[PDB]
């Protein structure tokens, strides 16, 4: 008896609001993809920053030598 | 003159990350205690009903 | 060479100080996340108990 | 049943906690780009003065 009723209620909400959990997790997965693209952009930007450092180094040498000249 | 120049790099850069990550440090610091606002009342909410499920258990006795 | 000296101060000013705040920051980042997961175990535990509240409840209703 | 009560909790525990985490890392990742993005052109903009100061000297 009571198993029958309490269960029936249990399966019902468990079903619908579990699928709800799946959907909210799905928007969270969209946020995950956003974060991953953000991350890879972060590393590539940092690598560009480094390359900028050496490039400015080179600019400094080609400033200094011609100053000497 | 190369020496003065090339070594000028990090000092500006490292300060920047000093200027960068420290700001994050106090930024992500209060992030912890911000949750503490949500924790305490919940802790009460947990305390509020953990004792009452036995009270519900006690009401279940009124059966 | 004064600059070759006066440049040195910051490179130890920063790096050490930047050797400072870092190991804190992820350590700080480690602890609260360690804290936060613990929060979900108990915070939700309130709900599942309250899920069992209805249990005695619909028991308190039927029978 | 209770196993799916376990499982819905398992998802509730999974989904919410990963929810509690995913954006928090994403938010850090969210704030992350601009500071790189700024210094992406901040160094670029100061890279101009490296190029700027160069040219006239080579002309000289």
């Amino acid at each position: 008896e009571t198993a029958t009723g309490r269960a029936d209620k249990l399966e019902e909400m468990n079903g619908q609001i579990s699928a709800r959990l799946a959907d909210s997790s799905a928007q969270q997965k969209a946020v995950e993809r956003r974060a991953g693209d953000l991350n890879v952009a972060l590393e590539r930007a940092l690598d560009r920053i480094r390359a900028l450092e050496e490039e400015a180094d080179g600019l400094r040498q080609r400033h200094a030598g011609v100053d000497t000249a | 003159d190369l020496k003065v120049s090339s070594l000028d790099a990090s000092l500006r850069d490292a300060t920047a990350r000093i200027e960068h990550l420290v700001q994050d440090v106090e930024g992500l610091r209060v992030q912890a205690q911000d949750i503490d606002a949500r924790r305490g009342d919940a802790e009460a909410a947990l305390a509020r009903a953990n004792q009452d499920n036995a009270l519900l258990g006690e009401e279940a006795a009124t059966l």
